[PDB]
């Protein structure tokens, strides 16, 4: 029963409520008799579950928050295309995109930070971009500054208007809570709409604008002789001679005859030889058939007109024998709770975030991002770390459901309670398998840093030793080489030249080859499957246990976020489902980081380098990953020590601020381990002397100082030891990259 | 570790292994005389220290002594 | 085990009694004029130590405290 | 003097002086620098040195510079004390904490500027200190 | 000692060895009617209208149970403790009176007529083999 | 005397943990 | 179809829940009558018949794995070393044995009472065959590897 | 109400950004016509 149905100025537009704060809670409202208030002010802002029950006020808030967030984003996408327009040198790019490097941030001739503006390339001085966002306006087919100037307007523009949405529906039109919860016509629309009609369109961009004009770039002309988009739409003759597909029309669409669109609808499935990255034709026939399976998906459900499924009736009847009520009430709680929502949303999204990761690099899809090694790195590590995160917070607001909205009603013998009533062999079983992994993923590199000291090299893990070759991907490898001809037999060329074939080389660099497996990434691959199972152990035994323990029958009752819950029965430090987070960051920080120096050290040294007319690929580190990645000695010396030379000497050049964020970055990393090592306890009666002094000389506060909370205190450590330990390799990947 | 991670996660994840090892087949044969607990508050502040402490002390005496050993000053 | 010492301090809010999670405190009638209720601690053995009675305890400090002590199979909160 | 010789003269700092590196928009601001510079004392490496010993030849160094701090550092503690004293006599004291009497900092931060001479007020007769007896300690 | 058991499929979380060499709990309780509550490890379960019993392996979980008894109205819980040689005892309301409230027959025990600054020095006490704390 | 460290080295290697250990892990689990 | 699993029993009280791998037809025939279980034998027979099984698997690490794996005593070395890896499995046994060790537990699989092993006695029985069988089984290992190529050379 | 808007600017936050930002830019716009400034000239 779809409708719209509205609330009628709810919700008044008054200054008031910004003087006083502590307005959305009680206890806060009363007044700052002490320091955690403040605190406690904004780890309660967005707690909108805890000012209120009425699931319409939660919601409201919600849904106009998510405006005023979009609008934070589009001001920011419109403000780095806005630098592309004024300071940059794209349009002098795309004259010579493999002599100049790309630049749009000028700082100003003050104290010393001139220096920083060094010649990137092309009459401009400016820092060098790593974001990649000049092979993204080439995959659009911006070709001036003008052009660039036009699209920033517009996001501004479109920043008021998700600005004035928010405004418009908290406070004059809210919806009620029967059209959030009418979910089944949500994801027709979004899938439709939002993903097939944007892909639709985005298709139509490809083939009329990109497509075209980036065709006619690849081959040789100048800039200046390409036409304009609108040329291309008007005049028919200039596009006909490129694809003469064209010519035809519309109708071969209509009669079916789809193969005369073979010119611009293409399959090869490589990448373009002139400009490294996938052909334009390709992509262009991508969204075309992304958007009819997104459009005829999106039927699937009711949405009010008998016609389409009910979500419930698909969950209720996929019980079975060993699942008892099978995912009976799963509906209830995604439609009653909005942290299972974000649950699902994140964890997928976060793991989704990764895998774009992956492909990207062994599938470049925009010109020129292959030989460009320093967009290539950060991108992949960029996508990598923000899928880590969002990983983290799936399992998080997974346990805030379970303390706050599990109903046992609904989940009765489902597939959910089935699973809370064994979760002590879950748990005891990945217990298992951490503990085998970690001995037989980093066991092995112990015994060769043990054996290579003792000068036994024969006794080793290593290619010419006892060798643990990796053959099940070996395997896989062949039958992605092997595409063209046979299974898949239109495709001309493989999808990635990662899996193999031919080398392909843009001016004097490699684009991609085939990256060869061999005992080193059979042990790595080891690394990554132990640390990621362990982080799973920390993050699943929250959300499992954060309802009770056999030590603490009511959890839940002291909530999500409790520090000890006493000091007895031994010791109950760190507890609760939130602590689990906290440690779980940490872990995920571990298995992360060593993903991107697997992609590092192996790009540079199987991948990456200069290319010779006769084939001769002189890689960065000259294949050095083979003998030396077995050994973690071969990683403190030849990754971490020697390439980090660029770095450390990177003073009294443009690069100097790398240098110094490196640098700084190990300082905000040891400050972490004030609040982690320490206690509220010691720090309390710190302040109390120092209170005294004051007291002495009547400088004493009103608001009486307290030292941090304890959940604060862990919070706040595992916040700086992040951000000084990815500010680290930040700058390291970004300085070393550069100068090579 | 001991002074990150404290103790009401490890005890809660010793749990678990004692339930395992009472009801797995073979190995409920053999069973610990001695309850095994989690390490005491004060205990992994001892252990934790003593490893960054051992840690610390090793790691620099291989670099003092290899350093100047190699050069000969 | 451990033990816990109640002093003069009680004002029989039985804010501790209510918290203790294994019904080790029990109030009592103080004989004197204070009140018709002083708290006490008759089943002492089973104190885990959690200190829940301390924190719920409305004095300047405590009237009632819990000095850890040797450990137990009841105090360490072992089901096996 | 230990181990240097005057800047002006010295064979190290004119080899650094030809290759300044101006910092600011002014192109000889590379150059001006080290004209003031060569007052200074310098060493062997060519950079200066400065002495803050308290000899009147050199206190541009760090005994001017020690002035000029303490009496815009005393402005900011005497303004903080004499605001806080202010808002205790107040009924909502913690609001103003946060929420500031705009009113009533306004005129404290128009005064500070004679903040030694009311600190010998309070020293020689009034409320720098409080009693030892009258504040909170532990046993 | 009876009553009939809550209607759950089972679970890990529950009852183990230390049942069958010392002190095992249980807990009994009666309910009007019948409705679904969450077991102290883990788990949901129905409860039958007359005489419910249930077998726990410590003391903490049957309090902790008998206050999500309380949000069902549900006062009547009387916990016991089931030694191995099958001795039981009841204990949690010891008497008729709950603890929270007073009952006159009750005693006072380890009461300090004393303020806690007023307890005396350790090195005042000290090779006795006695503690500041009495 | 050469040969006395391939009898002495093993024995603290070995023969003492292995006693030591065993002593004590009966020594604590006595009653 | 219908519910698979089963609490332990008929109390669903107790910890152990009643599932395939655990109580299954097949499982429970070959746990039961595995030496450790099975109905019938005296403690001296289990600890034979499981150290002849433990000395056959125990040679093979050593010796195609460890060092002088590519050398001509090779099989020599799997021999000495697993026996010295026996001696210490024999001497944990005495040590569990002879430090009063509790009980047996009883599962689902193994519903009655496992054994005799409820005592110091059954226990050093136990070590004193572990022993003699493992010795045994690592033996007949080493003969069997280096003269397998007469075996197949008959 | 605009006695609403001035008590919003008179917080912690916005009182304190106001303010540091008024004494950036005085070293900051000092610093870009007096350069260096290492020490007192003496004359
Ligand atoms: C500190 C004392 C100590 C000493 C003296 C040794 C000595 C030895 N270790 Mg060892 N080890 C020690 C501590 C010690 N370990 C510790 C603390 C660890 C833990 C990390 C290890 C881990 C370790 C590993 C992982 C390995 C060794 C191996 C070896 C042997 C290698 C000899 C060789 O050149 O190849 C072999 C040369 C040969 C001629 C074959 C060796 C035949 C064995 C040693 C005969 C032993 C007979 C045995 C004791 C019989 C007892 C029966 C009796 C009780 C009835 C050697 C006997 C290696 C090995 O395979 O040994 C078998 C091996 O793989 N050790
Ligand atoms: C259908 C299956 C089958 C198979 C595969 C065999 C195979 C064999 N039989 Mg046989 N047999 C069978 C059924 C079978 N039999 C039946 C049904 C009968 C009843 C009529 C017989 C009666 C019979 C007699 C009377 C004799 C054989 C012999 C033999 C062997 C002679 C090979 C040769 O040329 O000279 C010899 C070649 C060699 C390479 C030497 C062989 C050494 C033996 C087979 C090694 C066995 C080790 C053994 C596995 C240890 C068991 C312990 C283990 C279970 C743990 C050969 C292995 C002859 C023999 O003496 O074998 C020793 C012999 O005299 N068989
Ligand atoms: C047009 C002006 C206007 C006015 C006068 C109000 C007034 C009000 N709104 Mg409202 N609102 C507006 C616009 C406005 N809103 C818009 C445009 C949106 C859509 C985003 C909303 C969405 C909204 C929600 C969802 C809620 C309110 C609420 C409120 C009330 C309390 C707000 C308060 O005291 O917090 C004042 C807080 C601030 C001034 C801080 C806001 C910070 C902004 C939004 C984000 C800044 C991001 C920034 C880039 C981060 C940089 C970080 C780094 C550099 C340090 C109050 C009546 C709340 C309410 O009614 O409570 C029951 C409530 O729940 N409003
Ligand atoms: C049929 C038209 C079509 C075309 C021409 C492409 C073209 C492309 N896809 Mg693609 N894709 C398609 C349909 C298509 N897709 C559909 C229908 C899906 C959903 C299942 C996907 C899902 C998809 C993913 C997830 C990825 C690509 C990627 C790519 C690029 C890699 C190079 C290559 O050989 O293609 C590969 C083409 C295929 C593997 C064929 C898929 C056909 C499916 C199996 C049919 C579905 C039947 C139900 C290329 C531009 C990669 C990319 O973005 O590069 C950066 C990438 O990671 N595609
Ligand atoms: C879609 C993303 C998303 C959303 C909508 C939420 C939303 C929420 N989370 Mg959540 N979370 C997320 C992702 C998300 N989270 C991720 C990825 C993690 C893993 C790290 C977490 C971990 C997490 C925990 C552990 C907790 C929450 C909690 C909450 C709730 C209250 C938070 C609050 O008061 O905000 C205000 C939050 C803050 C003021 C903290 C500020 C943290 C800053 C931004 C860190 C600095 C980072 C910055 C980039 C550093 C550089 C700049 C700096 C140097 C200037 C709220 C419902 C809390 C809760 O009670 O839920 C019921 C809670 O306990 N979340
Ligand atoms: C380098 C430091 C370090 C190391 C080695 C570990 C090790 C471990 N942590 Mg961990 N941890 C650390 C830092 C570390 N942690 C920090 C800083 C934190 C705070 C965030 C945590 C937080 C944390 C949590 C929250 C969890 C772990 C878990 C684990 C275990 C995973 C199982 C495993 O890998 O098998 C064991 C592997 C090893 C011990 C690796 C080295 C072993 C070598 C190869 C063998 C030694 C050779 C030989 C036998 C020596 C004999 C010598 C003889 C003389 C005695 C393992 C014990 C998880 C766990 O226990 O789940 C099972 C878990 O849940 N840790
Ligand atoms: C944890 C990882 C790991 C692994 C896999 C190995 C592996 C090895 N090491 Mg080594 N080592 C390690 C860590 C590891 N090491 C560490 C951390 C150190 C530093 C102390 C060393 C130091 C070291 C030395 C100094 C030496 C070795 C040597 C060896 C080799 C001989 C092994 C041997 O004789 O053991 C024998 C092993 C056994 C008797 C037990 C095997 C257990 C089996 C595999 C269990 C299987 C379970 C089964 C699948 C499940 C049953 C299911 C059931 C239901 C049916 C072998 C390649 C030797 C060598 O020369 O290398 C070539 C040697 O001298 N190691
Ligand atoms: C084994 C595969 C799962 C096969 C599987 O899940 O079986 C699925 C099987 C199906 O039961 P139902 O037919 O009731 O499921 C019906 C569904 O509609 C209800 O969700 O259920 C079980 O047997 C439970 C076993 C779970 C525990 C199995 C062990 C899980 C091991 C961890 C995963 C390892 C992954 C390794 C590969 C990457
Ligand atoms: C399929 C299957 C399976 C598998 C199995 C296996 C893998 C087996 C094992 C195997 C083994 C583990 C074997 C072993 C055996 C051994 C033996 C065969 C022994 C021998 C012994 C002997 C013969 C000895 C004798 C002696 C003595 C005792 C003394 C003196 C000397 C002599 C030498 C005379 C399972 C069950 C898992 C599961 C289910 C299914
Ligand atoms: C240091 C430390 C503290 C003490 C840390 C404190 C009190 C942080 C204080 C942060 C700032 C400095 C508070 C004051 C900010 C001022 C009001 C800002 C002045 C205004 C100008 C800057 C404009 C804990 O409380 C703690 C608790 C638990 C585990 C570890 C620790 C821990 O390590
Ligand atoms: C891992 C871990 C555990 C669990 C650790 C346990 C149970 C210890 C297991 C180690 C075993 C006993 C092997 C250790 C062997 C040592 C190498 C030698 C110790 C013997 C000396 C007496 C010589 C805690 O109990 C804990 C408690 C509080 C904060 C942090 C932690 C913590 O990090
Ligand atoms: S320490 Fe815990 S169990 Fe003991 S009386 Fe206090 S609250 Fe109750
Ligand atoms: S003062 Fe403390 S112990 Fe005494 S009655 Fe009140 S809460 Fe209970």
């Amino acid at each position: 029963k779809a409708r719209v149905i509205v609330d009628k100025d709810p919700v008044p537009t008054s200054f008031e409520k910004w003087a006083q704060p502590g307005h959305f809670d009680r206890t806060l409202a009363r007044g700052p008799k002490t320091t955690t208030w403040i605190w406690n002010l904004h780890a309660l802002a967005h707690d909108f579950d805890t000012h209120t029950s009425d699931l319409e006020d939660i919601s409201r808030k919600i849904f106009a928050a998510h405006f005023g967030h979009l609008a934070v984003v589009t001001i920011w996408l419109s403000g780095m295309i806005f630098h592309g327009a004024k300071f940059s040198n794209y349009e002098a790019w795309l004259s010579d995109p493999l002599n100049v490097r790309p630049s749009a941030q000028v700082v100003w001739p003050i104290v010393g930070q001139d220096i920083l503006n060094g010649d990137v390339g092309g009459g401009f001085h400016g820092i060098q971009i790593t974001s990649g966002l000049f092979q993204v306006w080439r995959g659009w087919g911006i070709t001036n500054s003008f052009q660039l100037y036009c699209t920033a307007i517009g996001g501004l523009v479109l920043a008021g208007l998700f600005l004035f949405a928010g405004w418009f529906h908290y406070h004059k039109r809210a919806p009620k809570l029967e059209w959030f919860q009418n979910v089944e016509s949500m994801l027709n629309h979004h899938l439709q709409v939002l993903l097939g009609c944007g892909s639709l369109g985005w298709a139509g961009h490809l083939i009329h604008v990109s497509a075209p004009i980036n065709k006619l770039m690849d081959a040789g002309v100048a800039v200046k002789d390409i036409p304009l988009p609108h040329e291309f739409i008007l005049n028919k003759s200039l596009l006909i001679d490129l694809f003469p597909g064209f010519a035809a029309g519309l109708t071969p669409f209509f009669t079916l005859n789809w193969g005369q669109y073979a010119d611009f609808l293409t399959f090869k499935g490589g990448l373009n030889p002139v400009t490294g990255g996938l052909w334009m034709t390709d992509i262009a026939h991508h969204h075309l058939a992304i958007a009819v399976v997104f459009i005829i998906a999106g039927h699937q459900y009711r949405t009010n007109w008998g016609i389409g499924h009910s979500i419930k009736e698909i969950l209720e009847n996929h019980k079975g024998p060993f699942t008892g009520e099978g995912h009976k009430g799963l509906y209830e709680n995604l439609t009653t709770s909005w942290h299972a929502q974000l649950a699902t949303n994140l964890a997928f999204l976060g793991s989704l975030t990764i895998i774009i990761a992956h492909h990207m690099y062994a599938m470049p899809p925009y010109p020129y991002l292959a030989t460009d090694y320093a967009t290539q790195l950060c991108i992949f590590t960029h996508h990598i770390w923000i899928g880590g995160f969002l990983i983290v917070g799936g399992a998080a607001h997974a346990a805030i459901f379970m303390v706050r909205d599990y109903d046992p009603v609904v989940n009765q013998n489902n597939v959910l309670d089935r699973v809370i009533r064994h979760r002590d062999a879950i748990i005891s079983h990945l217990n298992w398998v951490c503990i085998f992994l970690g001995f037989h993923s980093f066991g092995l590199y112990i015994h060769n840093d043990t054996m290579r000291a003792l000068g036994r090299p024969q006794d080793m893990f290593s290619d010419t030793a006892i060798q643990l070759q990796p053959v099940f991907a070996q395997w896989v490898q062949n039958l992605h080489t092997l595409a063209p001809g046979g299974t898949a037999p239109n495709a001309l060329e493989p999808v990635s030249y990662a899996f193999g074939g031919g080398v392909l080389a843009v001016g004097g660099k490699v684009a991609m080859m085939p990256i060869a497996l061999g005992t080193a990434d059979f042990l790595i691959h080891h690394i990554h499957a132990f640390t990621i199972h362990v982080t799973v152990l920390i993050l699943l035994k929250g959300v499992l246990f954060a309802r009770s323990s056999r030590l603490i029958p009511d959890k839940a009752n002291l909530g999500f976020r409790f520090p000890c819950d006493g000091p007895g029965r031994g010791g109950t430090c760190q507890v609760s489902g939130w602590d689990h987070v906290f440690l779980g960051l940490f872990w995920m920080y571990n298995s992360l980081s060593i993903v991107i120096f697997h992609f590092s050290w192996k790009m540079q040294s199987d991948v990456w380098g200069t290319v010779d007319a006769a084939g001769n690929v002189s890689h960065i580190t000259g294949g050095n990953f083979a003998q030396s990645a077995i050994t973690i000695n071969g990683w403190l010396r030849d990754f971490l020590w020697a390439q980090a030379s660029q770095v450390i000497n990177s003073y009294g050049s443009a690069l100097s601020a790398y240098g110094l964020m490196f640098l700084g970055a190990h300082f905000v990393w040891a400050f972490s381990l004030m609040f982690l090592f320490s206690g509220r306890g010691y720090w309390q009666e710190l302040i109390e002397s120092i209170v005294w002094a004051h007291n002495k000389l009547k400088v004493a506060p009103a608001i009486q100082p307290r030292a941090l909370s304890i959940t604060q205190g862990r919070a706040v450590g595992v916040a700086h030891y992040l951000l000084g330990g990815i500010a680290t390799t930040w700058a390291f990947f970004h300085a070393h990259i550069l100068s090579v | 570790m001991f002074l990150i991670s404290w103790r009401g996660y490890w005890q809660e994840l010793i749990e678990t292994l004692v339930w395992a090892h009472e009801r797995t087949p073979i190995a409920n044969l053999v069973r610990w005389k001695d309850k095994p607990v989690a390490l005491s508050i004060v205990q992994a502040r001892v252990v934790g220290l003593a490893h960054f402490t051992v840690g610390y002390v090793l790691t620099y005496a291989a670099f003092l002594i290899a350093s100047t050993a190699g050069k000969f000053g | 085990s451990h033990t816990v010492k109640i002093y003069d301090t009680c004002i029989g809010c039985t804010q501790c009694v209510r918290a203790c999670p294994t019904d080790v405190l029990e109030m009592v009638p103080w004989d004197g004029c204070k009140a018709a209720q002083v708290a006490s601690s008759p089943r002492t053995e089973d104190c885990v130590g959690c200190k829940r009675c301390e924190t719920a305890c409305p004095t300047d400090f405590l009237s009632i405290r819990v000095y850890l002590g040797a450990e137990t199979t009841r105090s360490m909160g072992l089901a096996y | 003097g230990a181990d240097l010789t005057p800047c002006a003269e010295n064979p190290a700092f004119q080899a650094l002086a030809k290759n300044a590196r101006n910092t600011t928009a002014d192109p000889q601001s590379g150059q001006k620098r080290f004209e003031r510079y060569s007052q200074a004392l310098c060493g062997p490496e060519g950079y200066p040195h400065l002495i803050v010993d308290g000899r009147l030849d050199r206190a541009g160094d760090f005994l001017i510079p020690s002035i000029l701090f303490l009496y815009i550092a005393g402005w900011i503690g005497w303004v903080g004390r004499a605001y806080l004293q202010a808002i205790k006599k107040d009924s909502d004291t913690e609001q103003k904490e946060i929420q500031l009497d705009l009113g009533i900092a306004l005129p404290i931060i128009a005064t500070g500027f004679a903040w030694p001479a009311a600190a010998v007020k309070e020293l020689l007769s009034g409320e720098l200190t409080a009693k030892d007896s009258e504040i909170t300690v532990s046993p | 000692l009876s009553g009939k058991t809550p209607l759950f499929a089972g679970s890990t979380g529950g009852l183990l060895t230390k049942a069958v060499e010392e002190e095992k709990y249980a807990i009994t309780w009666t309910s009007p009617k019948a409705q679904v509550f969450e077991l102290p490890t883990g788990g949901a379960a129905t409860m039958h209208e007359g005489e419910n019993l249930l077998y726990i392996a410590r003391k903490e979980y049957g309090i902790a149970l008998g206050g999500q008894l309380r949000k069902f109205k549900i006062t009547n819980y009387k916990i016991y403790r089931i030694l191995p040689s099958g001795e039981t005892t009841f204990i949690h309301p010891a008497d008729g009176v709950f603890p929270e409230k007073v009952n006159a027959g009750r005693e006072k025990v380890r009461f300090n007529a004393r303020s806690i600054g007023e307890n005396p020095n350790p090195s005042q006490v000290k090779f006795s083999g006695k503690a500041t704390y009495d | 005397a050469s040969f006395l460290s391939s009898i002495f080295v093993p024995v603290i290697g070995w023969v003492v943990p292995i006693a030591t250990f065993s002593f004590l892990f009966l020594y604590i689990e006595r009653e | 179809n219908r519910e698979v699993v089963f609490p332990a029993g008929r109390d669903p009280q107790w910890g152990n829940l009643e599932t395939p791998v655990n109580a299954s037809p097949l499982v429970k025939w070959f746990i039961n009558n595995l030496p450790a279980y099975r109905p019938g034998l005296t403690p001296f027979r289990r600890g034979l018949e499981v150290g002849m099984a433990h000395g056959y698997f125990l040679f093979g690490p050593f010796a195609k794995l460890g060092p002088l794996r590519d050398a001509a005593n090779a099989n020599l070395a799997g021999l000495l070393g697993a026996i010295g890896l026996v001696v210490l499995f024999t001497l944990a046994l005495s040590l569990y044995a002879n430090s009063n060790p509790p009980t047996a537990l009883a599962s689902v699989t193994v519903p009655n009472p496992p054994d005799a092993f409820q005592s110091k006695e059954g226990w050093n029985n136990f070590a004193s065959a572990f022993l003699i069988g493992g010795i045994g089984g690592a033996v007949v290992a080493y003969f069997l590897t280096s003269n397998l190529a007469l075996i197949q050379g008959l | 109400q605009s006695s609403y808007l001035i008590k919003f600017i008179s917080t912690a936050p916005v009182a304190a950004t106001i303010w540091l930002t008024i004494t950036a830019g005085i070293l900051i716009e000092f610093n870009r016509f007096f350069p260096d400034l290492l020490f007192h000239p003496l004359p």
